[PDB]
């Protein structure tokens, strides 16, 4: 399942990016 | 500098005129739809675009603020400009989901839409994958898993739901991250679609039987020219592509300098949008004409092979160019054998295929996957095109969601109850929950409903209200005087005529014609996939779907009058 692996990688990257952005926003708080 | 022109291009080039336009053009006969669109551009595009930009520049307020300053008992229209946008955010991001899906199936040597799966004996092909093309089989069965009728819908498919969730997470990340860096992104996020379309035009014009599609797309058949549905769809499509009615244009114009030029801006944006839509349609219809010609050749080859095998003919004796004569000779030779297969022979012609080769809400995806599977390095072109489409969709969704959040951002009461960064997350979560509907087995039908009716009547009504308010409520002379004081070179009589009684009259006439057509026909039907025939069959809409469409239109249309009544009561 190539597509599932690529989707998992993309979702992990997006999750990490969103987590770090929300952490920076919380720092802004 | 050229940065401003590239920003205008980015505002003009969006997922609307690249994806929605080709499907509408193919649905309504090609040229018979292209002729009204241009006519609906020089009459409704430029005048209303300049009116919206001028209102935004003069009022120096947001959409709700701009439409509240003009008149109190009209301010509710500002709420309506939100509601429609909300509905757009309900389904538009679903498109991105499909893009994601079509991207993730682009890292395989045997592309999923390149080779048909075997029946199970490992000796032939699937009946659906044999009757329909490989791309169509992948789209309607392995991507949407569509059900033959809207009445029967299954559970929420997990893979499209996951793709939609990923799309919403990407949109939320783009909302949180980007606020002013777009100035750099504009240097790259504005010219890539043109390069991609240039590459695909290069490939399409090198395909056999490609000019047939262009000749079909530029032929204005008078028989279908008088269809009011074509005019209504052209008007709603141009309004959706330019961004009219959504209120984003007014918000953007509120942030520019009072001396900033608007007439040039409006004309450039409108013409660039029209030219980009025409170019995308040219490429897509070149590919579509290739598909239709290939299907015609395949049908002729099958008929010739069958006749050769049933009459003991030579391998090359029967060709396409000399078919009927030979058939006639068979009709003169022994009609007993000819009649034994007369119902089996199929009559296939270019016109019928061009009319019904590929159709539906996914014409762009099917057509471009067909073009990709006939490339040299398929994977690279597939990745590039789907990344371009995903970028366009993300940009359009960012614009729409910013237009949604701006009135909510301005809400003092809301801002002091919740953090500003959590409102975006709540909006994304709610929109994903609502848009999970489109991931069912019959989700494509609901997506078609919300692509046909969530923006048809609402945008037209909002535009009509806006042009009436700026035409006679505030006063055209006062508006012209204010614009002259702001920038000089007061509006030419062309713009004044268009705003005064041309655009409202034309929109009202189109609405009356559409309503009369619907009342007389009374047979609003939708296309549905038929695997047995491997085609699309028209089926009557059920009662509940019609009720849902009516409610979706009615909320947006009545957002303004209800608030008008509320304001009148508050005054009284
Ligand atoms: C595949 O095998 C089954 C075995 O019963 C047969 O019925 C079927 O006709 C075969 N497929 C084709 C295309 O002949
Ligand atoms: C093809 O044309 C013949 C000629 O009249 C007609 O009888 C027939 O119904 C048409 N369709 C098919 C599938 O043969």
């Amino acid at each position: 399942s190539i597509w599932l692996i690529v989707f998992g990688v993309v979702m992990g990257v997006i999750v990490v990016g969103i987590v770090i952005l929300i952490f920076t926003g919380i720092r802004d708080r | 500098s050229l940065q401003f022109v590239f920003a205008c291009i980015s505002y003009a080039v969006g997922l609307g005129n690249v994806w929605r336009f080709p499907y509408l053009c193919q649905m309504y006969g090609g040229g018979s739809f292209l002729v009204p669109y241009i006519i609906m551009l020089i009459v409704e595009g430029m005048p209303l675009l300049y009116l919206e930009l001028a209102v935004g520049q003069r009022m120096r307020q947001g959409s709700i603020g701009a439409w509240r300053t003009i008149s109190p008992y009209l301010s509710g229209v500002g709420v309506a400009s939100v509601v429609v946008s909300f509905f757009l955010s309900m389904y538009y991001n679903v498109i991105n989901a499909w893009a994601f899906w079509y991207l993730f199936h682009s890292f395989q040597d045997p592309l999923p839409w390149s080779v048909c799966p075997l029946n199970g004996n490992h000796t032939g092909y699937d009946e659906e994958c044999e009757k329909a093309s490989s791309t169509q089989y992948f789209w309607y069965r392995k991507t949407l898993n569509i059900s033959p009728s809207l009445q029967e819908n299954g559970g929420v498919q997990w893979e499209p739901a996951l793709c939609l969730l990923l799309a919403w997470l990407v949109v939320y990340l783009c909302i949180l991250r980007g606020t002013e860096s777009t100035g750099k992104v504009v240097y790259f996020t504005a010219s890539l679609p043109y390069c991609v379309l240039i590459i695909y035009l290069i490939r399409g014009l090198t395909l056999h039987g490609a000019t047939n599609g262009l000749m079909y797309m530029f032929t204005p058949k008078i028989e279908q020219l008088a269809n009011p549905k074509a005019w209504i769809n052209a008007a709603t499509q141009i309004f959706f592509s330019l961004g009219l009615g959504f209120g984003s244009l007014i918000a953007f114009a509120s942030y520019n300098e009072p001396s900033n030029n608007c007439q040039k801006h409006a004309i450039i944006v409108s013409l660039i949008n029209s030219f980009t839509s025409i170019f995308a349609s040219i490429v897509t219809f070149s590919i579509y004409g290739f598909k239709a010609t290939f299907n015609y050749e395949n049908c002729l080859k099958k008929v010739s092979l069958l006749l050769t095998n049933t009459f003991d003919l030579e391998d090359g004796f029967l060709t396409a160019s000399n078919l009927e004569q030979v058939k006639g000779y068979l009709a003169s030779a022994y009609p007993s054998k000819y009649s034994e297969m007369f119902p089996q022979i199929k009559n296939c012609s270019l016109e019928s295929e061009l009319d019904t080769a590929v159709q539906g809400t996914g014409l762009a995806f099917i057509v471009y996957t067909e073009a990709i599977k006939n490339m040299e390095v398929s994977q690279l072109w597939s990745v590039l095109y789907f990344f371009m489409l995903l970028m366009l969709g993300i940009g359009s969704m960012l614009g729409n969601t910013a237009a949604i959040l701006t009135p909510l951002t301005d809400s003092k009461i809301i801002s002091s109850h919740l953090p500003k960064e959590a409102i975006s997350g709540l909006v994304c979560l709610v929109n994903c929950a609502i848009g999970m509907v489109f991931t069912m087995e019959a989700g494509n039908y609901w997506f078609d409903i919300f692509n046909d009716y969530a923006a048809t009547l609402s945008l037209l009504l909002i535009v009509l209200v806006e042009t009436i308010a700026v035409c006679y409520v505030y006063g055209l002379r006062r508006f012209e005087s204010d614009l002259k004081a702001m920038t000089g070179r007061a509006v030419s009589w062309y713009w004044k005529v268009m705003w005064a009684g041309v655009s409202p009259l034309l929109i009202v006439s189109l609405f009356v014609f559409y309503l009369s057509d619907y009342i007389l026909t009374g047979t609003l039907k939708y296309q549905a996939w038929d695997a047995s025939q491997g085609q699309l069959v028209t089926k009557d809409y059920p009662a509940y779907a019609l009720a849902v469409i009516g409610l979706l239109v009615a909320s947006s249309t009545m957002c303004i009058p209800l608030a008008a009544l509320g304001t009148f009561v508050q005054r009284r």
